[PDB]
């Protein structure tokens, strides 16, 4: 579990875990507000 | 109004490009059957369009000649939003990145190798780094003050 | 050490002893090898196999008694679906702050054992509770039954435990037979009573 | 002191000898003793300012309610018109604040250095504490004892959350703080924030 532990915690594992969940984030808000131009909220 | 433009709910132009998009759409529409799938996804997309363009005369932006909308960085109090809002939010959010990395970078600093912590992450650290910049102008601030900031 | 195991004539781990109740030498796949993992995976298991004992009973007495004709309680699948006195929402902002409140003072006991034994309004009032996920006292063992010998106490502790795993597996089997079949688990144990051999998850 | 969350030590740097002290610092703000003097002073005025602020924003709606002064709300307060113009009052306020706060300044900046009267020099105000001036600020002759340090820390970190409730829950809603908490005593399970939308 250690040794596991310390290669899921390896560079570019953590990148690419980092990137989808940014990524998916990101197309989930783009889903929820379909498209946007200007900050309408003020 | 600025610039010779004109607002984007009076210019016909915008009206006139609605048109063509959808005709556009409807005239690949008419080829699949009424109870398709194809069709309500076209269907969908005319929905989306229109919402999209009266959202875009609701906002007051101002198209041109072209009939495209235009974007004012004057700092003119009418047009905040299109850029001064969303440069705040940026410099907000590339401020907490830029002090958590420097403050990962200074925390691992200490160790007798930091080479292997930084191709090898240790997460309790970063994760307990990550949140404090949430308050990173303060910390900021506060450091410039006492002189911390700029190396020696 | 002489204790049976899951699979007779292999070798148990050796991170897993036996002191711990419930203890049959099974995980093939290392996940407790850390000390703090065990103490984590424990505390799981007993909170999972109490909470699955109390669904897996709100389960299948009320659907028994619905069978006879003493109860009119709807199907558990659609309970959520009907209309009640507030708006959903609110009875789970309601509940997420109640439970909140004594899951964070659980976790406070979990990560140091000994610092919520006290109420905290009334200096008076204590938990006589000495065992992590065991809090004891007046209010979580009013009746005495839990402090007593060691046997006693671990016979008690290997008791609950496989009561709650065959509850977790009586709430999963519950929930995939009415998402397959479309009927009530009474039901679907009665037509399997009725035709043992045709009336099977082959049909 | 106390603890804010049980289970959880509290800050090397927080020692308790400062009133109002629980130890509640998650995010590393007063690593430094020169932050956390000029935190604490910062934190004393926001919220000596929050206490008023909010006895302003709320008597007179209660008293109005009662039906035996007509004033207007707090959001409103600004439309209606004055013996003077606006600008006018902004600028005397600037010339006077200006002042007040550069005096406190200096105060803070050096401890004991403002304390005498520029104009009758027979008049100083007597040697204490940064942020408790006492004397001709202290008429009743009140002793500052750790207590009522204590429960004023109290009252303005509440009144601070009062003011920031009272901003949020009139810009969610058009009404003002009276009504809406008439509106959800009049039907507590269909009037809450998770009600609306
Ligand atoms: C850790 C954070 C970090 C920080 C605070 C800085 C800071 C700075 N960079 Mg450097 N830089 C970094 C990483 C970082 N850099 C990396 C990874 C690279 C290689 C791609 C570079 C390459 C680089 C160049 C080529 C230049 C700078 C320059 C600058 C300066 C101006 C700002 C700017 O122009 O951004 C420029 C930013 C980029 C080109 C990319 C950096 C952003 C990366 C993708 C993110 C860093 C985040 C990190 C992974 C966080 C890990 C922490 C976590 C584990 C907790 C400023 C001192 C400029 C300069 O010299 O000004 C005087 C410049 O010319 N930087
Ligand atoms: C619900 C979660 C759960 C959890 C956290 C545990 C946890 C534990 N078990 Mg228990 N156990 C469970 C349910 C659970 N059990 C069930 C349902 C049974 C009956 C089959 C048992 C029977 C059992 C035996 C026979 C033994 C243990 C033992 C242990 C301990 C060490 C093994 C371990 O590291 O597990 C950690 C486990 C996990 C992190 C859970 C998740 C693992 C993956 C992600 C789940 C995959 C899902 C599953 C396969 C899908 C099934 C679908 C469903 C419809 C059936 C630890 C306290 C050993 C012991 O020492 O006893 C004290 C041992 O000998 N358990
Ligand atoms: C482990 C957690 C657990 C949970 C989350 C639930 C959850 C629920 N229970 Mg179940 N239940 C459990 C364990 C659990 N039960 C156990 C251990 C038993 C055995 C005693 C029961 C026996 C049971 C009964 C006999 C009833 C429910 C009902 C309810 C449902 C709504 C009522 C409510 O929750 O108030 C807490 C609920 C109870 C503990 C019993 C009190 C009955 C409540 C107040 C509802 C009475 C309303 C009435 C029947 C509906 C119409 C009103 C009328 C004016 C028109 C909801 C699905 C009610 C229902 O079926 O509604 C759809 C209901 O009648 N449960
Ligand atoms: C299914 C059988 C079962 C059994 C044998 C036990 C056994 C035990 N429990 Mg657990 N427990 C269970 C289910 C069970 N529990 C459930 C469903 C919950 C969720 C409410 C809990 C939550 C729980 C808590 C919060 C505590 C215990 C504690 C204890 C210990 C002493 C209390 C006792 O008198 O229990 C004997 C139980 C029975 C005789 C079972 C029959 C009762 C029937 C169903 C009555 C109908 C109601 C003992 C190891 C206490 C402890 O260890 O403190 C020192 C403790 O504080 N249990
Ligand atoms: C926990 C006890 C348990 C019990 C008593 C039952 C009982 C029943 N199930 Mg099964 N089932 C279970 C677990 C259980 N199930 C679980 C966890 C799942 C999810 C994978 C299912 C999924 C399931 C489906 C989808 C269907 C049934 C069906 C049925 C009935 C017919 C048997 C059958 O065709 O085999 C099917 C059995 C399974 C797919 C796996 C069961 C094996 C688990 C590991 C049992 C372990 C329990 C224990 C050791 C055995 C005796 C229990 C006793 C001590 C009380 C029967 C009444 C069928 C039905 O509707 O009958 C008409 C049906 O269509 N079951
Ligand atoms: C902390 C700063 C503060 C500020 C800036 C204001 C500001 C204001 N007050 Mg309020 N007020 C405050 C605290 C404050 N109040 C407190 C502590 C109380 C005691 C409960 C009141 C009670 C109060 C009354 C009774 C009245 C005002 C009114 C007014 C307005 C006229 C100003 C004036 O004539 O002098 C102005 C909007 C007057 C008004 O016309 O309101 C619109 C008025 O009638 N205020
Ligand atoms: C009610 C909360 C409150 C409390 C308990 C205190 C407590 C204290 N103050 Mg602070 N203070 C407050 C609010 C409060 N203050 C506000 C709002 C301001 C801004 C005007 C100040 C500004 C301030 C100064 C400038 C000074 C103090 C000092 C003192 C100390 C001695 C005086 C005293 O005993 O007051 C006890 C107070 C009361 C029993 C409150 C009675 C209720 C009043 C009358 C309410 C009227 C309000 C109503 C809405 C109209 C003591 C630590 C003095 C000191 O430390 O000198 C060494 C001093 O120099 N305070
Ligand atoms: C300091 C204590 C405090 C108190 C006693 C109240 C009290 C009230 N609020 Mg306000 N509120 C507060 C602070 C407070 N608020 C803060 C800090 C915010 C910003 C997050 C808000 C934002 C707010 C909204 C958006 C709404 C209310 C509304 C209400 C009422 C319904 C309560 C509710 O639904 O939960 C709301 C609870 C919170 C947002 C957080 C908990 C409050 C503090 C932190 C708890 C201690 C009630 C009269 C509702 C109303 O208008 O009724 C008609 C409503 O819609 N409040
Ligand atoms: C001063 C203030 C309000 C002042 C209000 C005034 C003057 C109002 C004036 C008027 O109303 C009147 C009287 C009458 C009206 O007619 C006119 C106006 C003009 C409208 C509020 C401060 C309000 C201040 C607030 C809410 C501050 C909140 C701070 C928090 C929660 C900080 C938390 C933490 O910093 C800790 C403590 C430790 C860290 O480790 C972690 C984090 C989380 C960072
Ligand atoms: C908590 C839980 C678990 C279930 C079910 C949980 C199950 C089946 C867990 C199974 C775990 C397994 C098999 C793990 C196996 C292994 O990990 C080991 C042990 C060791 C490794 O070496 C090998 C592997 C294989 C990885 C279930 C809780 C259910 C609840 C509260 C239900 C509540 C309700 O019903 C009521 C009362 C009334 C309804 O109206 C509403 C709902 C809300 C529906």
């Amino acid at each position: 579990m250690r040794d596991l532990k310390t290669y899921l915690s390896v560079a570019p594992v953590i990148s690419t875990l980092w990137f989808a969940a940014l990524a998916g984030l990101l197309i989930e808000i783009n889903r929820l507000f379909p498209d946007a131009l200007i900050f309408p909220f003020f | 109004d600025i610039s010779g433009l004109t607002p984007c709910k009076d210019s016909k132009q915008f009206a006139k490009r609605e048109k063509q998009q959808i005709k556009k759409l409807e005239s690949s529409l008419k080829l699949y059957a009424p109870e398709s799938a194809p069709a309500l996804a076209l269907n969908a997309q005319i929905e989306k369009t229109k919402r999209r363009f009266d959202n875009y005369g609701k906002y007051g932006l101002l198209c041109g000649s072209d009939g495209l909308p235009h974007l004012i960085v004057n700092g003119d109090q009418r047009h905040w939003g299109e850029f001064i809002t969303p440069g705040i939010l940026f410099l907000y959010i590339a401020g907490w990145i830029g002090w958590v990395g420097r403050s990962y970078l200074i925390a691992i600093s200490g160790e007798k190798k930091p080479a292997m912590k930084e191709i090898i992450i240790d997460v309790p650290l970063a994760s307990r780094i990550i949140f404090r910049g949430f308050i990173w102008p303060v910390a900021a601030y506060r450091e410039f003050l006492n002189g911390d900031l700029i190396a020696k | 050490p002489d204790r049976p195991i899951w699979f007779p004539g292999s070798t148990p781990p050796e991170w897993l002893d036996g002191s711990l109740p419930g203890d049959f030498g099974f995980d093939p796949l290392g996940l407790s090898s850390d000390p703090d993992s065990l103490k984590w995976n424990v505390q799981a298991e007993i909170v999972h196999c109490r909470w699955a004992m109390l669904g897996a009973a709100g389960i299948f007495i009320p659907e028994f008694l619905t069978k006879i004709g003493i109860l009119n309680t709807p199907s558990w699948y659609t309970a959520g679906e009907q209309e009640y006195f507030t708006d959903k929402t609110t009875l789970f902002v309601v509940e997420l702050i109640l439970i909140g409140w004594a899951e964070g003072r659980r976790w406070a006991d979990i990560i140091k054992p000994g610092s919520v034994n006290t109420d905290p309004v009334f200096p008076n009032n204590k938990l006589t509770g000495t065992d992590v996920g065991y809090p004891g006292g007046l209010w979580f063992d009013p009746l005495g039954w839990g402090s007593g010998s060691p046997a006693k106490l671990k016979e008690l502790r290997t008791k609950e435990i496989k009561n709650g795993r065959l509850a977790m597996l009586a709430v999963m089997g519950a929930w995939f037979q009415h998402i397959y079949t479309g009927t009530g688990p009474i039901d679907n144990l009665f037509a399997h009573l009725a035709d043992p051999g045709h009336a099977t998850i082959f049909a | 002191k106390g603890e804010w969350l049980p289970g959880l030590a509290s800050p090397d740097y927080l020692t308790g000898s400062l009133a109002g002290d629980n130890g509640f610092d998650p995010l590393g703000l007063a690593e430094d003793p020169e932050n956390l003097k000029w935190f604490v002073q910062a934190e004393l005025v926001n919220g000596r300012w929050a206490m008023l602020g909010v006895a302003g924003m709320l008597l007179p709606e209660v008293f109005t309610k009662i039906g035996i002064i007509n004033v207007p709300e707090w959001y409103d307060a600004g439309k209606e018109q004055y013996f003077a113009s606006s600008s006018t009052l902004f600028v005397i306020e600037f010339i006077l604040f200006h002042y007040v706060e550069i005096r406190r300044w200096q105060d803070i900046k050096n401890p004991g250095s403002v304390n005498q009267d520029p104009i009758f020099k027979q008049y100083s105000l007597p040697k204490g504490e940064v942020g408790y001036p006492g004397g001709i600020f202290n008429p009743l002759n009140f002793a500052p004892t750790q207590e009522a340090k204590e429960k004023e820390l109290a009252n303005g970190r509440l009144a601070m959350l009062a003011f920031l409730g009272f901003v949020v829950q009139h810009n969610v809603t058009g009404k003002g703080p009276f009504e809406n908490l008439l509106q959800h005593l009049s039907d507590p399970w269909h009037n809450t924030i998770v009600q609306t939308f």
